[PDB]
């Protein structure tokens, strides 16, 4: 680990930039491995030129007196096919084909990134087996009615072939016309890899870099435009360095050469160090263990929280899932490190936060950068880490007019001028507080309709869901009352006609990937429930006793209800929150009586206003 | 008023169709199920809802460029070509100009939008160029991420694109965004290639509904030339929505069959007049949904089918709880936790009462055909297995008693040892032997076992048993991970099987697996889903909270009688799940709270709960000892 910082450190530009590329996509869900020969040889695969060889011993009789080039490694097979038969063929490919080789380790670290599909060049189940062990299901392409057949979204295209419908010749391109009329016997299979090519980040593995099919790509990424298509990554394997004069051409071509010999120092069969060089410089590049300045770490933490931004406020939970369970931050404000097996980067961010002097030997960006997350960070409670934590108070500031109850002030604020949509975002809520659904329904349908064209659509989503709970609200309120007559006929009609089947499943995996990776978190508000989790450690509580857990659940409590209201949320109004602050008060009261529980102005309210008048007679009589 | 006479209009069309129109229902049908559709929407479309054609801005072109209107009518050709002479004469800027006033002009959706987006389609590959179908999904719930250049293709965002083959205009109202003029169409291989590659992809995997065309339409036969290029069955058909005037000569029926369209003829459907489109677009598009609404189901035959077809999955579980056939049947029967049936959302014909009518008429069964009649047995034997007893109306006398009959809840480790020792004549057998050897302790071996299940039945359709290995595989690796992480760090498991199962189960994503399935665990056994989940008792639980929302069918019988359906769903399916956190704190939350709630209604006597085995062996089993300690002293 040692010696991948230091090769780390000792990296030009543009390696380095093309690992951060291929660790974005990697992000993002956007990667492709496009492995070939090269990867099936370090799990100890059989070779092609022995099949070659081996169909010599049975054509001519000898082996090769010498060497073969490309076109005869493409024409042993094609004339041993047309003089012996497909029967001789099949039997050699079964005989060398069902011996069992095992994975490699690159295999497990190809599938380290989280690749959207695999296209392989291999006909071995090794790829694939390496995706059944691993958790990853990819589902196999190598023929036509495969690619009608094709289930997940995630595909393992062998673009040659491969052999589990049969060891048979046809099913796999290895002879020469299998690679001559490839575009009308495998058109299907051809147009699926160019366009997995042109949405995807491709990563060359197992490749030469002479390699007839890269050819066939470079020349399809010839024919197609400037600057339309990403260009493909390729990790080059060969024992010597690459010179920068072929370097220079194969760049322009498209391809993005990361090489391997120019990287690590290996020897001349030293295959498994160079492409676990590589492997492991783009793992241990996305695991934060090359963070080094304090650039770096201002940047990353930017990178989970400047999303995060526009909300008004950020559980302590939410924090612990945008930062990938790094760090599980305590309720009170403290940070536990859980699985940062990397650079410490919020350490160095509360001892530059500490340390003024510290902070002013920074660049002026990320020191605004640093500005803006302190700024959060205080915002949201984040004090110190758990080393740090000395003097702390557990106070809480709900600062929205629906929560504290008044009513006038919302009205005002509903009949002023909107200068922006979070304005009419919060306006919408506090029509939707006053009981004006109406009103609030019409609105939220225009901050949706003026928040298309945006970018970092969160107000846009959460005013897709108040949408869609502000109509659960308006259909099971006439449901329940329906006396006196609510809302009109013809704009029931109106939200039955627009607000049909609204797939609340769908709507988070419907976002321009700036509400897929930014805002992961508030993927709980596509589901219907979201308090489990914390009913949980109310089951705590009663695992009975009839950092202590009393102070643990009031702080949740609040962090809940300051999530919900402080970001403007009609999901506080409803069956699951109204009952989860019912219990949670209930069994806080109920524990409190069995061991204080001093009630500030919060609880009072969060009593006079989720309960029902038989929960305090209840409480009362008990 | 129009519902009515409308609804029974398209029962009646449809009861006169012939085989060939309905089976086309059908297969746009079940491709809307798997959610492998694609609507492929052109310009009558968006004719419908009021949008600009082409011809008038043909037109518009002649009137600029010729001066007068065209004496007469033109052709395909001069519809590409009036525009590229005012393109090479005028200019861009008159050009764009032109698309900009004409464009700018905001027409409404039609409600076929809305009926386009009523089957689940996965992409939208519109060659129209207007925001309606867009904003018809932004207002539908579905984002379509939208493709009309080919960085667009390279930032497509979501799994379901918006793919405008002629191009758009929301980068401008220009004319490089969009495909009008004439080498628009003629160097579209050069200029569009990712769109191009990008719809043959699309065109190739999913099936593909055309709507808004005629059927002469220049790129209607672009798509002809190349499934023409293509092989013989390796491709769907493309359906379509033909919705011309006059019915099509059958002839030209014959023709375009062969080329490879499946024409769903409108004209020949429905009466309708001359200009009477959004009547023929609507009679196939609500043909199409009260299809799949199961709107149109009539004799028994297609009752017993249908309900074979949410239910000959499910009979490779052994148990299935009521709220999994709530889901199974997309909630439209609300099924009661003691064996009755309520509708809840059935809008189309009532399957479950025709199933429940052949279960009590032995005569009724008796005139059914001898396939249909096989699978009103398999039916039959789950329903009365699963305790589907009748209707909500047939709720007379019924009882409420659970058997679980599974030797690792009765205790019974004897039989266990002696059922492991034995020689499995099944991979479901080696299932059982693995959960057993899950629940005597031996931990390392049952991880093996499921190891073996798994290699041994990916080659194996219906694989639920597959999945339910490895979802156990995954807890299992789960248990001994919790197990040697609060016992260690006597000894349970040697260092080289803890370095082979951190080695084999890494980061495997449980997420993904549910979402890994070849559709038969995708469509089949959806609601299997909340066992990728790692918490499945939240409503569940939410139910508890009505106990504690504190104090005909009582509320204290359908929380046994529903931690029965999960503990027989838990157990008699062999899964290690039973075994967690989750629920054994939801035993010990529901037992507590129902002895405490049953304390109350003993406690106001100011002027019961027999607990039969079963419940003793949830208090024995899953409680800890200071549980009854607590119980007890209060």
């Amino acid at each position: 680990g040692e010696k991948l910082k230091e090769v780390f450190l000792m990296l030009d530009n543009n390696v380095v930039e093309c690992i951060k590329e291929i660790t974005e996509s990697s992000r993002n869900g956007k990667l492709v491995f496009f492995v070939g020969a090269g990867v099936s040889t370090l799990s100890d695969y059989p070779q092609w030129w022995r099949l070659v060889d081996k169909y010599h011993e049975e054509l001519y009789g000898s082996p090769k007196k010498g060497n073969y080039s490309s076109d005869e490694y493409l024409r042993i097979p094609q004339i041993f096919y047309n003089v012996k038969g497909e029967m001789a063929f099949d039997g050699i490919l079964k005989d060398f084909f069902q011996v069992d080789k095992p994975t490699n380790p690159i295999h497990d670290k190809i599938l380290a990134m989280n690749p959207a599909h695999v296209i392989t060049t291999n006909y071995d189940n090794l790829i694939d087996t390496a995706c059944w062990k691993r958790g990853k299901y990819f589902s196999v392409i190598s023929a036509e009615e495969d690619v009608a057949n094709a289930t997940s979204s995630r595909y393992l295209l062998k673009v040659a072939g491969d052999f589990r419908k049969g060891f048979k010749g046809e099913n796999v391109v290895l002879k020469e016309d299998d690679y001559l009329n490839y575009d009308q016997n495998y058109p299907l299979i051809s147009n699926l890899m160019k366009t997995i090519i042109a949405t995807h980040t491709i990563v060359f593995i197992g490749y030469g870099l002479g390699d007839y099919n890269i050819n066939m790509l470079l020349n399809w990424v010839r024919k197609l435009q400037k600057d339309s298509f990403h260009k493909p990554f390729f990790i080059r394997t060969d024992p010597s360095p690459i010179e920068n004069e072929t370097l220079i051409y194969y760049e322009n071509k498209g391809l993005r050469i990361i090489d391997a010999a120019s990287l690590i120092d290996s020897n001349e069969y030293d295959y498994l160090e160079r492409y676990s060089a590589v492997m492991d410089l783009l793992i241990e590049s996305q695991e934060n263990k090359f963070i080094t300045k304090d650039d770096e770490v201002i940047d990353y933490i930017y990178g989970k929280i400047s999303p995060l931004f526009a909300l008004q406020y950020i559980r302590k939970i939410d924090l612990k899932h945008v930062f990938e369970y790094d760090y599980h931050f305590e309720v009170n404000g403290t940070v536990v490190r859980h699985k940062n097996k990397g650079f410490g980067y919020m350490e160095r961010f509360f001892e530059l936060k500490e340390s003024c002097d510290e902070r002013s030997k920074l660049s002026k960006k990320q020191y605004e950068r640093f500005n803006a997350l302190f700024n959060f960070f205080e915002k949201n409670g984040v004090i110190c880490m758990a080393k740090d934590a000395g003097t702390l108070n557990t106070s809480i500031e709900i600062n929205s007019l629906a929560y504290h109850g008044k009513y006038d002030v919302m009205k005002k604020f509903i009949e002023e001028q909107s200068v922006s949509i979070e304005d009419d975002y919060k306006k919408a809520f506090f029509l939707a507080c006053l009981g004006r659904w109406e009103e609030s329904y019409d609105l939220y349908s225009n901050i949706i309709l003026n928040s298309i064209d945006e970018s970092n659509g969160c107000v846009y989503y959460l005013s897709q869901i108040n949408r869609y709970r502000i109509y659960q609200s308006i259909t099971q309120a006439v449901t329940q009352f329906n006396h006196y007559k609510p809302f009109t006929d013809e704009f029931l009609a109106r939200i039955e006609r627009e607000m049909t089947n609204f797939n609340i499943d769908d709507l988070f995996n419907g976002m321009p990937f700036e509400f897929q990776k930014k805002y992961k978190i508030l993927e709980f508000l596509s589901d219907n429930q979201f308090l489990y989790d914390d009913t949980v450690k109310l089951f705590e509580l009663t695992n009975k006793v009839r950092m202590s857990s009393d102070i643990v659940v009031l702080l949740r409590l609040y962090d809940n209800l300051r999530f919900l209201y402080e970001n403007c949320l009609w999901s506080v109004s409803f069956h699951e929150f109204h009952q989860y602050i019912r219990n949670s008060m209930s069994l806080l009261i109920e524990k409190a009586e069995y061991e204080g529980f001093f009630m500030e102005y919060y609880d009072f309210v969060n009593i006079s206003r989720h309960f029902k008048i038989d929960d305090i007679k209840n409480l009362e009589r008990s | 008023l129009e519902s009515k006479r409308y609804g029974e209009k398209l029962k009646e069309v449809f009861l006169m169709l012939d085989n060939n129109v309905v089976e086309c229902i059908k297969e746009i049908t079940e491709s809307s199920r798997n959610g492998k559709l694609v609507f492929f929407v052109g310009a009558g479309v968006s004719t419908l809802s009021d949008y600009p054609q082409w011809w008038r801005l043909v037109d518009k072109y002649h009137e600029e460029l010729y001066g007068s209107p065209k004496k007469g009518n033109y052709s395909s050709d001069e519809y590409l070509r009036i525009p590229q002479i005012f393109y090479n004469v005028k200019g861009e800027m008159a050009f764009d100009g032109i698309l900009k006033d004409f464009f700018q002009v905001d027409k409404p959706t039609n409600p076929i939008h809305d009926k386009i987006l009523a089957m689940n389609p996965a992409h939208v590959i519109t060659t129209n160029y207007d925001n309606l179908i867009d904003t018809a999904c932004w207002k539908r719930g579905k984002y379509f991420s939208v493709i009309s250049a080919e960085e667009d293709v390279a930032n497509a965002t979501s799994s379901r694109y918006l793919l405008k083959v002629a191009g758009d205009f929301r980068k401008g109202f220009k004319g490089e965004n969009v495909v009008l003029k004439e080498d628009d169409y003629l160097n579209y291989d050069q200029n569009y290639p990712l769109i191009s590659n990008l719809m043959k992809t699309i065109i190739a995997t999913h099936t593909i509904v055309f709507i808004g065309y005629g059927l002469g339409d220049y790129n209607i036969n672009m798509l002809l030339n190349w499934v023409r290029k293509l092989q013989k069955d390796s491709f769907h058909k493309p359906f379509f929505i033909r919705t011309d005037p006059s019915p099509i000569e059958n002839e030209t029926l014959i023709y375009y069959e062969n080329k490879g369209l499946r024409i769903i003829d409108a004209a020949s459907l429905i009466d309708s007049n001359e200009y009477d489109y959004l009547e023929r677009y609507s009679a196939v598009m609500d043909l199409l949904i009260e299809s799949q609404e199961n709107k149109f189901i009539t004799k028994d035959d297609e009752v017993i089918d249908y309900i074979y077809g949410k239910i000959s999955p499910l009979f490779a579980l052994q148990y299935i709880r009521k709220i999994d056939l709530k889901h199974v049947f997309e909630y439209d029967y609300h099924f009661e936790v003691n064996g009755t049936v309520v509708r809840h959302k059935n809008k189309g014909f009532g399957y479950m009462e025709r199933f429940f009518e052949l279960k009590e008429s032995c005569d009724e069964r008796s005139k059914l055909s001898k396939k249909q009649y096989e699978r009103f047995n398999a039916l039959f034997n789950f329903f009365e297995k699963n305790g589907v007893i009748c209707m909500a109306k047939d709720a007379g006398t019924l009882n409420t008693s659970i058997e679980i009959n599974s030797l690792a809840y009765h205790g019974k480790y004897d039989v266990m040892k002696k059922f492991i020792e034995e020689q499995s004549v099944s991979i479901e057998d080696d299932y059982k032997k693995a959960f057993f050897l899950a629940c005597l302790g031996r931990w390392e071996e049952s991880y093996d076992l499921y190891s073996n299940i798994i290699l041994n039945s990916i080659d194996e359709s219906n694989g639920c048993v597959y999945y339910l290995s490895q979802i156990n595989r995954y807890r299992i690796y789960q248990s001994i991970t919790q197990a040697v992480t609060q016992f260690n760090g006597y000894k349970p498991f040697t260092d080289e099987f803890l370095a082979r199962i951190e080695r084999e189960m890494t980061n495997f994503n449980i997420d993904d697996l549910f979402n890994g399935m070849p559709f038969e665990f995708q469509k089949k056994y959806k609601i299997l889903e909340f066992l990728s989940d790692n918490q499945f008792l939240y409503d569940d639980t939410v139910k508890l909270f009505e106990l504690t929302n504190k104090v005909g069918m009582s509320s204290d019988i359908v929380v046994l009688l529903r931690l029965y359906d999960n503990l027989r769903f838990l157990y008699e399916n062999c899964l290690w799940s039973v075994s967690f956190h989750e629920f054994h704190q939801y035993i010990r939350n529901s037992m507590s709270l129902l002895i405490e709630k049953a304390e109350y209604e003993r406690t106001r006597d100011i002027d019961g709960f027999f607990m039969e085995y079963y419940d003793f062996v949830n208090i024995s089993r899953h409680f800890k000892i200071d549980d009854i300690k607590n119980l007890e002293r209060s």
